[PDB]
RNA sequence: GAAACAUCUCAGUAUCGGGAGGAACAGAAAACGCAACGUGAUGUCGUUAGUAACCGCGAGUGAACGCGAUACAGCCCAAAC
RNA sequence: ACUCGUACGGUCACUGAAUCCUGCCCAGUGCAGGUAUCUGAACACCUCGUACAAGAGGACGAAGGACCUGUCAACGGCGGG
RNA sequence: GCUUUACUGCAGGCUGUCGCUGAGGACUCUCACUCCGGGAGGAGGACACCGAUAGCCGGGCA
């Protein structure tokens, strides 16, 4: 047949790419040697085209203008501290060791000094639970207990822009606009509505899949469609 | 059909009549050193192998008798023409 | 709209132009490559064995 | 008596034993962080270099080349192919890694000509070969009664035409008798059946 | 082509990448093995021969040594000291 | 590439606004989890074999399979008497 | 051209084994190698990646 849509994706053509040239900043944490004497004042609160959540413009003590991931409640004029012995205030970045247990945290690092990987979407938060000299157990937004290094930096508080998923898109045009700002080809034509040549579920006199939808993990790209390695399907049982 | 285990018949080796013992020919094991074995190893590469990609065929509804006629004196056996038999059981 | 005569009216783009190297009207001014001699693509001149019959 | 050279030779007979084992474990760490073709002042194997033709003279260059380990880096057929010609994984190239090395070296040095090459080891993913290259234009060679042959017009680009010892060995030209019916005088003359 | 077809065949052909010359390549035996008390670098030509060998042992594929010719030409390193 | 992205994410599919709802079936097929036991290739190892080798047998045994379980808004099924 | 539990194969995935590969049937380590860090240094670690081979799945493709 012909290569399926998921195969055209990896080629990285214009249609499947993200409008990077229209994106503001790659939100990473500031690189401090040691100490704490790094503080800044929030100049502006901007809209980030990349994640739909707001982003805070901060100017530091050493005169560095960089955008940072905005938590809830952080406004213009406010002072945020970054360092080891930073004040345990919402919006401050300090390693997981220094942050007390049972406190909601965002922009958590994987390997210490990477700039933040986990809990970065609108209104989400990671929960810090257990402490040790070796490990800091953080409960990520998916409900998974991630065992992390205590030297991994994290910003205190939940991410701003919460409850975005609550209000519906209502009309196709609103989805259109959102998708034109992301790295996604939209709209989605069902495989079952295509020809046999185009997709494993294409063909027939009526629209139904050919074989069962639950595909094996070992399936090759071109065949791996539908329910990928499903442990189960349905709602009941 | 029934077949006697021991009976008097001609021996092409001894050139006279003697008592022969009838035994079913047991399949002798393969060495894996014959020319056809070396050709399977040589001629098999990428893709189809021709004759070495073929799988063994079916069976006939009834097989012929595969027997050995062992002489009672000199102890030398001879082969005879087989006949179609559904089952061949020996007497004594 | 027909793919024939009415689609011919939009054809006012200039692509193939006179080539600096070979002199043929094959220099694609958008690709900056010559379709005849390979100027812009290779230092060597575009020649292929299929430009003639196998035994010639 | 034994030469000092014979000791470098005897060491390289077993590159995984003795002092050389430690020397390779150390040197390869630096080599892995070097380029594809790296010119070196002095050969790692002096005996082999001298045996192959190297002289500590002007216009005699040595370079280390790293080429990847394994079979062919081949693309699968995008058109109709019979079962036999449908292979990707088990296909290997008809030129050995030593020859790919000699060629990469001669291209980095468009004025020099390949004299010979030798293996200097491998790790799990790449192989290293040092190539002795000669300057046909330097009078230090044009007057050398041992190396001036390489200055002839017909020795131009000799590696790409398989005129190297590694070339001639890979072309099946070693034997003078039985088994070399389709190799001598050339593979092309024998309809490419070598 | 095999009166289908997969090994095989078309064919190492078409086509593609790299490169030299006026010609290229080969070349002075870790050869041959008419087994000899024999030959004596290498190409090429004639023959050996559709022979040996290969092969769904199908269709097909296919040398060499030797011989007769052409032309002839034999040398340099590494190491020992 | 997705990605100046990080689960309020984005990938892969199905259904097709709202409203009222969405029953029963895990035997087959699919996917996934488990598995005492059975089955399960090569390397290494042991026995025979061969002054060596081919080769024959054994021992151990991965994924997978057998077997068990989960799953139908997974393929689909919902009859005869 | 297209389909599949048609024939034969080819990619791909999973898995064992050999090489890279090191010190002291379960375990410790650090020196190769990998990743994070601008750096100091940190995480991981003879595994993973890669090369090779074997078994299973394999209309994704021929
Ligand atoms: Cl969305
Ligand atoms: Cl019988
Ligand atoms: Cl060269
Ligand atoms: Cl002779
Ligand atoms: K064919
Ligand atoms: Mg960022
Ligand atoms: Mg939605
Ligand atoms: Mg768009
Ligand atoms: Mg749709
Ligand atoms: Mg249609
Ligand atoms: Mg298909
Ligand atoms: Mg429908
Ligand atoms: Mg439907
Ligand atoms: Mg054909
Ligand atoms: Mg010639
Ligand atoms: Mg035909
Ligand atoms: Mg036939
Ligand atoms: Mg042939
Ligand atoms: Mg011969
Ligand atoms: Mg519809
Ligand atoms: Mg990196
Ligand atoms: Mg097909
Ligand atoms: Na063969
Ligand atoms: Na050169
Ligand atoms: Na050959
Ligand atoms: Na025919
Ligand atoms: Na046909
Ligand atoms: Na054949
Ligand atoms: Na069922
Ligand atoms: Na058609
Ligand atoms: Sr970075
Ligand atoms: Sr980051
Ligand atoms: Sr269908
Ligand atoms: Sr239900
Ligand atoms: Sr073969
Ligand atoms: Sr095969
Ligand atoms: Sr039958
Ligand atoms: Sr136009
Ligand atoms: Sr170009
Ligand atoms: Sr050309
Ligand atoms: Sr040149
Ligand atoms: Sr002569
Ligand atoms: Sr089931």
């Amino acid at each position: 047949g012909r290569r399926i849509q998921g195969q055209r994706r990896g080629r990285g053509t214009s249609t499947f790419r993200a409008p990077s040239h229209r994106y503001k900043a790659d939100l990473e944490h500031r690189k401090v040697e040691d100490g704490d004497v790094i503080a800044g004042t929030v100049v502006d609160i901007e809209h980030d085209p990349a994640r739909s959540a707001p982003v805070a413009a901060v100017e530091f003590e050493d005169g560095d203008r960089r955008l940072i991931l905005a938590p809830e409640g952080v406004g213009v004029g406010d002072e945020l501290q970054v360092g080891v012995s930073a004040e345990i205030a919402p919006g401050n970045t300090l390693p997981l060791a220094e942050i007390p247990e049972g406190v909601p945290v965002c922009n958590v690092e994987s390997s210490p000094g990477d700039g933040g990987k986990f809990a970065r979407a609108s209104g989400v938060n990671a929960q810090l639970l257990t402490h040790d000299r070796n490990v800091a157990v953080v409960k990520l937004p998916s409900g998974e207990m991630k065992r992390l290094d205590p030297q991994c930096r994290a910003t205190i508080g939940v991410v701003a822009g919460g409850g975005r998923t609550d209000k519906p898109f209502v009309k196709a045009g609103n989805k259109h606009h959102k998708m034109k700002a992301r790295g996604t080809k939209w709209p989605n034509v069902r495989g079952v509505a295509m020809n046999a040549v185009d997709h494993p579920f294409g063909g027939g006199g009526r629209q139904h899949p050919g074989k069962p939808k639950s595909i094996s993990r070992n399936a090759p790209p071109g065949r791996k469609v539908g329910d990928i390695a499903s442990k189960r399907t349905g709602r009941g049982g | 059909m029934q077949m006697p285990r021991r009976f008097n018949t001609y021996c092409p080796h001894c050139n006279e009549h003697q008592e022969h013992e009838v035994e079913k020919v047991r399949s002798g094991r393969q060495t894996g050193m014959k020319w056809i074995d070396r050709q399977r190893e040589r001629n098999s590469g990428i893709g189809n192998d021709g004759k070495f990609s073929k799988v063994p065929g079916g069976d006939k509804p009834t097989k012929k008798t595969d027997l050995k006629y062992r002489c009672g004196e000199c102890g030398k056996a001879h082969l005879r023409e087989g006949w179609r038999a559904g089952r061949l059981e020996f007497q004594e | 709209t027909g793919a024939g005569t009415p689609s011919q009216g939009k054809k006012n783009t200039t692509t193939h132009t006179k080539c600096r190297r070979c002199g043929e009207k094959s220099y694609h001014t958008k690709k900056k490559v010559c379709s005849s001699c390979g100027f812009g693509k290779s230092a060597k001149r575009r020649d292929y064995e299929w430009q003639s019959k196998a035994g010639e | 008596a034994r030469s000092a050279y014979s000791y470098i030779r005897d060491a390289w007979k077993n590159p995984g034993d003795g002092q050389l084992a430690e020397l390779q474990w150390q040197r390869q760490q630096e080599w892995r962080n070097e380029g594809a073709v790296e010119r070196i002042e002095r050969p790692t194997r002096l005996d082999k270099a001298r045996s192959q033709g190297y002289k500590a003279k002007q216009g005699v260059i040595v370079a280390r080349v790293s080429v990847r380990k394994g079979s062919a880096r081949k693309r699968r057929h995008k058109a109709g192919r019979r079962s036999k010609r449908q292979g990707v994984t088990r296909i290997t190239r008809r030129k050995d890694i030593q020859r790919v090395a000699e060629e990469r070296a001669s291209r980095t040095f468009p004025n020099l000509r390949v004299l010979n090459s030798y293996s200097v080891g491998q790790d799990g993913r790449q192989k290293w070969h040092e190539v002795i290259l000669i300057d046909p234009n330097h009078p230090a060679i044009q007057n050398d009664d041992d190396l001036s042959w390489i200055c002839a017009d017909d020795q131009a680009d000799r590696v790409f035409r398989g005129l190297t010892g590694a070339g001639r060995r890979n072309r099946g030209l070693s034997g003078k008798g039985k088994g070399s019916e389709k190799t001598r005088p050339s593979l092309r003359s024998n309809g490419g059946k070598g």
